[PDB]
């Protein structure tokens, strides 16, 4: 399937080939030439977050190496991840969705954690905005207006993903007229 | 021109007379007055629009006389005031902070939410899995520093969708 | 000089009054009227609601005088207890003071998704609202929330404000997207 | 060896320890432009220019070409890989950045104005004191305060980021 040198948090995958396929087949990663691709066309190379490389070497897609060349393992993986607090939350609704058959991209666009995708971006009418929280978070209430705030404009409909232990649940949450 | 008069008791509201007999009876058709006795969110509501008296007091002075006198939250006063203006016909619910209201034969769950009162992520989601296990639809009202309200529905599921 | 009363209930202050209430409306654009959610000038019947930060600013101000619902005064001092015991209010005060103080109008920045919406002379005056986000300075964030803040000012002008304050001090990061 | 691969190179390099060193120029308006700019003196290349020729195909490091190449020099050198892209996007852009003298910064001069970059990550949360002084340094300094926020993914957004005692 394919290779990737891994470099400061992400993943690199530099043969064109393999990175056209990863994009290709479930919308994994992001080209470093081109912000969003029409399809295939692009040279790449195709970067990887440390979650989706996680997610993928796990898998059995992804064989990391390091510059040096020598084997990067799927606990080595894990350990990065599992020690960035934002992304050891992030990994694990990631790995949940996507085992579930959604495609998860980064949610930088619209201003959350992910955008999720049933098909992918482009093909979905809309994505699922999704916000990452653990359940001993304490927001204050308006911050739920705000997460409304920035799905105003894509559907009014939003996503709270609430995970702790490794087990995820969500919130559905849409503006509602009584 | 208060239409009935009413006193704070320890625990309750307590009509003590109907101006406008129509209007009492009226109370009691739609369940909110019983033998003398009127809900005390409806009671607050009432004396808002101008319709029922504490003593010689009158509106919303009156209105917070009930708010204050029973210790009721504001918040939830104003987002129960607001339901009932937009025709609903609310009650307390038994989870704390909450209205229940019954609307083309589904029961709705009013989670009053204030800005400046952080609530744990947790807590709203054990809160909408026990209104949607009860057959509530849940929402959340939110009322921020202002006055303003917002409300969502919020589901607890185990998969988006 | 514009005087006006107001109850204490909850963590807001009532003007019942409807001359006051329009007044304070009109003259600065202080509190939400409980009835029109957004008057056309000053064409509403109240009550205005004064959040506490506000309350605490006009009391402080002379323009505002505050009773419990036991007809009990409350004062300066005692609005600044209740604001300085509430960790959120505390912080939006100190704000809120200083861009009163420097001329802005200061209101919700609830429809922006914000803590504030800033204006040089009021809502539908104003092309834009400033959108102000608060923060301490001793506060962490994830760089992307920056670009969280960017998007929310997306459809406004995508020119938003971080203001930053401790020690009762506020100074101001004007943020604006940039193409190098 | 048997062949070196040359054809397709402009120039070719060795890292060594602390640097990149240019061997051989094929193309000698490309090194007397980079000469020109001020990136390649005698033979050093400045560790980010090298890593991004290396990107464009146009630095062969030894055997080494392309973004297998630029990995190398990122590696090799200890570069961070987010201000890596963004030096690279700058210079994709016409930009002609330096390193800055302020840990995680770029610097570069358009239009008569000096620019300086703060380079951030996601998942590297920073202290708002901590962007508010380096904001006020810069503006000290004469630059424009410019932050660079690479996402998990690798998108650069960009955002002046001004300090000032009241909102204007
Ligand atoms: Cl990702
Ligand atoms: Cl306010």
């Amino acid at each position: 399937k394919a290779s990737g040198v891994l470099i400061g948090d992400s993943v690199l995958v530099t043969d064109v080939e393999q990175a056209r396929s990863l994009y290709s087949c479930g919308y994994y990663g992001q080209p470093l030439d081109v912000e969003k691709p029409r399809g295939a066309d692009f040279e790449g190379p195709l970067r990887l977050s440390l979650i989706e490389s996680l997610y993928l070497a796990e898998k059995g897609v992804l064989e990391v190496a390091k510059p040096d060349g020598s084997s990067v393992g799927v606990e080595d993986l894990r350990t990065a991840v599992r020690g960035n607090p934002r992304f050891s939350m992030l990994y694990n609704i990631y790995r949940d969705l996507r085992e579930r058959g959604f495609v998860v991209r980064s949610g930088l666009k619209f201003g959350s954690d992910f955008a999720v995708y049933r098909l992918g971006p482009g093909i979905d009418a809309a994505p699922f905005i999704v916000h990452a929280y653990s359940p001993e978070d304490n927001i204050d209430p308006v911050e739920i207006v705000r997460a409304g705030r920035l799905s105003h404009s894509v559907r009014k409909k939003f996503v709270f993903a609430v995970t702790r232990g490794g087990d995820v649940s969500y919130l559905m949450i849409d503006w509602f007229r009584p | 021109g208060c239409k009935a008069a009413a006193r704070l008791g320890v625990e309750g509201v307590f009509v003590e007379e109907c101006f406008d007999g129509s209007y009492c009876r009226n109370l009691e058709r739609i369940g909110y007055l019983r033998k003398g006795r009127l809900e005390p969110l409806e009671a607050a509501y009432q004396a808002s629009r101008g319709m029922l008296c504490m003593g010689e007091t009158r509106g919303w002075a009156a209105a917070v006389e009930v708010i204050a006198g029973l210790g009721l939250s504001l918040d939830t006063a104003l987002v129960y005031f607001d339901l009932r203006r937009k025709g609903r016909k609310p009650l307390v619910g038994v989870r704390r902070g909450t209205l229940v209201y019954e609307h083309g034969g589904r029961v709705y769950e009013v989670l009053v939410l204030s800005e400046g009162y952080p609530l744990k992520i947790g807590s709203l989601v054990e809160w909408s899995r026990g209104a949607s296990m009860d057959n509530h639809s849940p929402i959340v009202a939110i009322v921020d520093r202002t006055g303003l309200i917002t409300y969502y529905e919020a589901r607890a599921v185990r998969s988006i969708q």
